[PDB]
């Protein structure tokens, strides 16, 4: 149990693209966005 | 027939076949040694090797001998503890006839001293876990092996500028092996600053003039074990091109073995947290075989907490995983350095349809305030949650210039703020990433890592 | 020549009764003889339950010297003072590390862990150490205290010879301000804080003029004082000419002219060590000798 858990390597006998291009331009809808979308149409309405 | 001289025979001319600590592999042989050497005293067992013929003219190869002797004379096979002084006697013996890198035997001798090494550790965690009952320190065992090491670390030289030979000597073989060991014992017994001359002298000492060119899992694990040190050094991007660069070249190797996948599991359990700081998010193709499904279910609600800039979300993500995090000394980094992301992405979302949108130049303190209002929701002065928190203490949203101006001063926000007229100015445009670079560049640039291939 | 545990509480019993009012006339006889109730503890090899209540007392009153000489204008330099509070420290943590690998607990390990975490507030060592503490040390009201101080007062642009600048930092001067006056920090752990309001004062400072365009106005001194608690206006009008910041006006900064990005100016001596009007208003509420029994 204590050899698969712990952070130290085990021992064997030995013998690429992984990360998001961007994030930033691959929106999606969030439902904090949304309730963030909602505060500040409530901002720019009260702040005419 | 004389086993002890038929030994004798075999370690003088370089035969190491039965010259183990392991009597799963020595048991037979060793039990014959015992019955045959019981009578001898220490100095008739010291004559034995000092007399032998063909035997080096070393004195610390004859003691190496003379107590392998004693060990298989004395050893008591139904106490580890009892047999722990000759045990870890013959080892620190053997390791001495490596400190001389023209010693007697030393090519012969440094595959016993690795799969020594091996058993003298596993041998060491055992008896350091009773160290109550032992009446030793913690760690004591494996600190001990840790020296030991150590000094071998230091014999090892680097190779002669002008060398005659491509010749690897065996000393050279084992140096990134040597590392690793070393290092993961530091880790172990839980000091691994340790490390740090470890990692100072070790391109220094070798002999190969590419790291890809030692074997490709000693680069692996060399590349987390260096990760997880600049991680407890707080350093983002020095950790994070070395768990990267290892979980690339562990997705090169052939995956033969269970270990290899939980091995990539540990190298994935800190380059996702080290890559979110830095702004970078996986694509969880490649990273399947190596992760479960809750864990990719969990790193996704920290991903969408930081993505759309919760704050709130971000801090109740670490609160529930507060106690695998300090295990894995992740919990304070990420609780420093998520939040600035988060507010990046946050005032990424207000300024996306408040400039770019609605064209307003304009982000009063007010707007940013209740946008804070939102994100952070309560704080330490808020009802309900009387005590101080790490979860309720640092962020509040009154703290509008100061979000802002560290967004700005690590390049992340390019604006200009006006504290008398409390507001906070960006570039008049319909592009977001003019005023909202890309973080991952932005940091990257600030704090320039080292080069990703050692050398 | 050396006494005998019992006793080294009953000498320190003696100074927390005797003579901590006796205040910054007596500070270095203090600081010297408390050393010397350490140093017996050391010459002993005794880390028993004495040595631990006599180096917590002894740190809470290195925390209590910090303000009283500040306070104060004897003494200025408080470098023995953070030394051996430091080596205090130290020894408490050690301590605390070899009873808790014998199954036993100290009531008091919490508060000088959190101690331990602010004597050096920018070192990642103690991060690393505090995560590997138990639950309820790691929980508990103080370390939390003097985590979110550590967070808050983290800064990527903090400039000095042979620090490592970290990604990401908050730099929060104003949380740190808050945090600050909060009624439920602990008045020594303040204290110890107040070693660094020069340093996060700076550091905002500068944050906040590289945020502000070539023709804007000087900052006023009333906005400067509020953000970062001056005690008056001669404290901030001695800061700005320390940092050679132009005071225009005579009551504004005009932040462009900062042209320091360290808070320790190469030739020059720091400046001196300075305090917040609320913490001594809490001393003032409270005694000496009850501060230092806990």
């Amino acid at each position: 149990k204590s050899l698969e858990e712990d952070d130290e390597f085990e021992d064997f006998p030995i013998d690429t693209n992984i990360w998001e291009e961007n994030w930033d331009d691959v929106e999606v809808d969030d439902d904090f966005t949304n309730e963030l979308k909602a505060e500040l149409d409530r901002y720019k309405r009260e702040n005419q | 027939m004389d086993m002890a001289n038929q030994l004798l025979d075999e370690l003088a001319h370089g035969n190491f076949s039965h010259l183990t600590l392991n009597l799963s592999q020595n048991g037979r042989e060793i039990a014959i040694l015992q019955k045959q050497l019981t009578g001898f005293d220490d100095k008739q067992l010291e004559t034995f090797v000092e007399q032998h013929p063909a035997m080096p003219n070393d004195t610390r190869f004859k003691i190496m001998c003379t107590s392998f002797l004693n060990y298989a004379r004395d050893v008591d096979p139904w106490s580890a503890w009892s047999s722990s002084d000759l045990i870890f006697e013959f080892y620190q013996c053997l390791i001495n006839c490596l400190i001389n890198d023209n010693a007697p035997h030393i090519e012969m001798l440094i595959p016993v001293a690795t799969r020594e090494t091996e058993f003298i550790i596993n041998l060491a965690g055992k008896l350091d876990s009773f160290h109550l009952q032992l009446h030793t320190r913690s760690h004591q065992f494996l600190s001990h092996i840790s020296s030991i090491l150590s000094r071998l670390f230091n014999s090892i030289k680097p190779p002669r500028g002008n060398a005659s030979s491509t010749n690897i000597p065996g000393k050279q073989r084992i140096l990134l092996y040597l590392v690793n060991k070393l290092n993961n014992i530091y880790f172990r017994i839980e000091s691994p600053q340790l490390c740090s001359n470890i990692f100072k002298n070790f391109q220094p000492k070798s002999m190969l003039a590419h790291f890809n060119e030692y074997q490709l899992d000693q680069q692996i694990e060399y590349r987390y074990l260096l990760g997880r040190y600049y991680l407890l050094n707080s350093q983002v991007h020095n950790a994070f091109v070395q768990f990267n660069e290892a979980f690339q070249s562990l997705l090169n190797l052939p995956l033969t073995n269970q270990a290899i996948t939980r091995n990539g599991t540990r190298i994935l359990n800190y380059m996702i947290p080290t890559g979110l700081i830095l702004g970078k998010m996986v694509k969880w193709g490649p990273l399947r075989p190596f992760l479960s499904q809750e864990t990719i279910d969990n790193w996704s609600v920290l991903y969408k907490h930081v993505r759309y800039g919760n704050i709130q979300g971000v801090s109740l993500w670490l609160r529930q995983n507060e106690r695998h995090l300090c295990a894995r000394q992740l919990l304070i980094v990420l609780l420093e350095k998520l939040p600035m992301v988060t507010y990046r992405n946050l005032i990424k979302t207000v300024i996306k349809s408040w400039t770019t949108e609605w064209g307003q130049n304009k982000l009063p303190y007010s707007l940013i305030e209740r946008v804070l209002q939102l994100s952070i929701g309560p704080t330490f002065e808020d009802p309900g949650a009387q005590e101080i928190t790490i979860y309720n203490g640092i962020h509040s949203p009154k703290n509008v210039e100061n979000v802002l101006v560290t967004l700005i001063n690590l390049g992340l926000l390019r604006a200009n703020c006006f504290p008398q007229l409390q507001l906070c100015v960006v570039k008049k445009t319909t592009m977001i990433q003019e005023i909202v670079p890309p973080v991952n560049e932005r940091i990257t640039k600030m704090f320039p890592a080292h080069s990703h291939v050692l050398w | 020549d050396v006494r005998p545990p019992h006793i080294l509480v009953k000498t320190l019993d003696y100074i927390v009764d005797n003579l901590l009012t006796t205040l910054p006339e007596s500070e270095g006889f203090l600081w010297d003889r408390m050393r010397s109730i350490r140093q017996d503890f050391t010459y002993q090899n005794y880390s028993g339950p004495e040595a631990v209540d006599c180096n917590e007392r002894i740190v809470r009153i290195h925390l209590l010297i910090l303000h009283i000489m500040v306070k104060s204008n004897v003494e200025f330099s408080l470098q023995q003072e953070l030394e051996q509070l430091h080596k205090s420290l130290i020894t408490l943590s050690e301590i605390y590390d070899d009873v808790r690998s014998s199954g036993g607990t100290c009531p008091n390990e919490a508060e000088f862990r959190a101690y331990a975490l602010l004597s050096k507030i920018r070192d990642p060592q103690y991060d690393e150490n505090i995560q590997r503490l138990p639950k309820h040390i790691f929980q508990d009201k103080l370390v939390q205290m003097a985590l979110c101080f550590r967070r808050v007062i983290s800064n990527s642009a903090y400039t000095e010879r042979g620090f490592v600048k970290t990604e990401n930092c908050l730099n929060f001067y104003a949380r740190f301000f808050q945090l600050m006056q909060s009624p439920s920090l602990p008045l020594l752990m303040g204290f110890f804080l107040q070693m660094h309001l020069t340093d996060i004062r700076f550091y905002a400072l500068r944050a906040l003029s590289h945020t502000l365009n070539k023709k804007h106005k000087p900052i006023p001194f009333i906005y400067l004082e509020n953000m970062l608690l001056f005690n008056n206006r001669q404290e901030i009008i001695e800061f700005c000419n320390y940092y050679s910041i132009e005071i225009i006006n005579g009551d504004a900064a005009d932040l462009k002219t900062l042209q320091h990005y360290s808070h320790k100016l190469s030739e020059t001596q720091p400046l001196k060590k300075t305090y917040l009007t609320c913490l001594e208003r809490r001393l003032q509420k409270t005694t000496y000798k009850g501060l230092i029994n806990g």
